[PDB]
């Protein structure tokens, strides 16, 4: 049958991965949260591995094992980077739940009606490290997630670390693949069961694991229909308004087609999550703090000649450039939907 | 021009 | 109470007026045709009126009892015509029903399944008098309905009659308007009882009636909402899909909030149809032949500094520009209703 | 710039 031949290739993960030295395995099923649709297993290649090329150029993810990528901060753990990241502020973002919702700050007027779900506040990697600490010893239920571009005030020892970084490698591939400028290193240190939700990133994202085990659910970029982003002028916008945890079908039908590629990282892999492309993004519950760092890459410039018929990325480019467009067009972004629904009521149904 | 210009893509991250 | 105030209001086209010399009314209610929807009546002034320059600066129709826009063309008759419009090419619109729906003969090739409904003939003046006669004649059916754009070729005499147009008056509201160019002078020759389904022109537009009644029936561009036209790839772009001899409210829901405004234009009258608005036009039944010339000018420029929130026309303009540009976008006009259901679907309800 | 793109109209009539 060929639902039977499915119904085994939604193998989510794979079988967890035994540690070297026959530490049993890292983690085990029960530690990943429960969904409603399937997911097919991204591949964990090697870097010397064609396929694994051939998986970037074309812009699919792609688990790399051994790139080296950020060897030297594999030692990191809370200590250490208490110890030498410095004293600047860092941005932490505090939620009530698992899903941290984020927000562009900068949308948060036009919308009145949303009411945050996570706030951010800026503290000293000290202080987050000291009020982890408080909410373990007091079986809190807060959840807090740390997120920061790391940037010039970091230790000496962190510097170190970063040139210890396998540029060789990285700056190949930017290279290969025509992509931009790096943009940032951005740092994520997550409590155990933190869940970032479904989001695309308008940038190329070698995702670096660094401490603990993320579970990495990815969507291509030709499933739009069945995610409902936030429309482009709101605070969530590049989100699915999809709660995987409840989904609304009755609001988002077609979210009953979606499937997922899928993939648990741990200390030393990297991930491609291709531009545009959808990643959930949770830190396993009961697995401690995760740790990752990411390397954002602007995009490759958009060709001369264009080939059709357009790539899907394409079409959610021309789509978020039509909502931008008649948000500066009609003076108001509130006006984006009315003016939509007039043009295809009865029209294009 | 029409095409590229609504081929134009930002460069938003993250939050 | 205020519906009785409003069900009055609604007065159509007024009782009909009483020709000069007692020559009872020159037609009577029972030549319209029967419509689901209220009107209210346009209003009907002198030129000298400031009423009537009030209207015409705001954009609104009136109705121009006295310019002698086209004082020398009301002698005009078929047996006139035809000895004087010189031996050029007319293009005549033939058809099985009443409603003439016309086509944009270029765009009949994206749209395969589209079937035309009236059929296009050229042929000489004389050919289509006589072709009327042998209808006439024989009983039937059929109908024919002349439009051409009056050319060159015209006779000595019809040039004549051109020159005794009242270019000092329309020259001065061109002027005064700020308006384009005149593009063309429309020649209409109607069979009594003949429908030009509502539609909207993107040129100003006096429409100077000459022989015959012409019931005419214009909505404000801020109706578009309940109008539905056919997108603009469609050959029918910039005609409502309403069947107004048959509204299907199920897909066209807001047709039942659609307010008419309405009038007869007789011989001599010029009914000043705005850019945007729609225009539903039926010749009255059993009234015999009519003969209308209009005069399109291009539209006043976009203003240099733009005043919001834009008027309804101008948002007219600018969903017009979005389906265009997604149209040459995607390669292919049949994308843009997929692209734009994906846009909204779940995102802007 | 964008605005005045988007205002722009075409001039067809009739047929
Ligand atoms: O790792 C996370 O929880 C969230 N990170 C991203 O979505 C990203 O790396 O682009
Ligand atoms: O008079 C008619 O039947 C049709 N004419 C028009 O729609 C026009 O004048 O712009
Ligand atoms: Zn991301
Ligand atoms: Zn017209």
């Amino acid at each position: 049958m060929a639902a039977t031949a499915a119904e085994a290739v939604a193998s989510g993960s794979g079988e967890p991965r035994e540690e070297a030295g026959a530490l049993g395995p890292a983690w085990d099923e029960s530690q990943l949260r429960s969904y409603s649709f399937p997911t097919r297993p991204i591949p964990r290649l090697s870097q010397s591995d064609p396929r694994a090329e051939e998986l970037i150029e074309n812009e699919e993810p792609v688990v790399l094992t051994d790139t080296n990528l950020v060897y030297p901060a594999l030692k990191w753990d809370l200590e250490y980077l208490q110890e030498n990241i410095g004293n600047g502020d860092f941005s932490v973002y505090s939620a009530s739940t698992h899903k941290f919702l984020y927000y562009d700050e900068k949308k948060m007027a036009n919308f009145q009606n949303f009411k945050p779900r996570s706030n951010r506040e800026e503290m000293k990697f000290h202080e987050f490290v000291e009020k982890l600490q408080d909410i373990q010893q007091r079986g809190g239920e807060e959840r807090l997630y740390l997120q920061q571009t790391l940037n010039d005030t970091v230790g000496r020892k962190i510097v170190m670390d970063f040139l210890g970084f396998n540029w060789n490698w990285i700056n190949k591939q930017q290279g290969k693949r025509g992509w931009g400028q790096l943009t940032s290193n951005l740092l994520l240190i997550g409590m155990e069961g933190n869940v970032t939700p479904a989001h695309y990133d308008e940038q190329q994202n070698f995702f670096a694991q660094i401490k603990g085990y993320k579970r990495c659910i990815l969507f291509p970029p030709d499933q739009f229909e069945c995610l409902y982003p936030y429309p482009v002028h709101h605070p969530c916008d590049r989100q699915s308004q999809v709660d995987f945890d409840n989904p609304d079908y009755e609001r988002f039908p077609n979210f009953q087609n979606v499937v997922g590629y899928e993939t648990v990282v741990g200390p030393g892999d990297v991930l491609y999550i291709p531009m545009y492309w959808w990643h959930h993004i949770e830190s396993l519950l009961n697995g401690g703090i995760t740790i990752t760092v990411n390397f954002w890459y602007k995009g490759a410039p958009t060709p001369k000649r264009i080939e059709y018929p357009l790539k899907a990325h394409q079409k959610v480019a021309i789509m978020r450039n039509i909502e931008k467009m008649l948000g500066e067009a009609l003076g108001n972004p509130q006006e984006v939907g009315p003016l939509l629904n007039t043009m295809i009521k009865g029209r294009y149904n | 021009e029409v095409v590229k210009l609504l081929l134009e893509h930002g460069a938003d991250v993250x939050a």
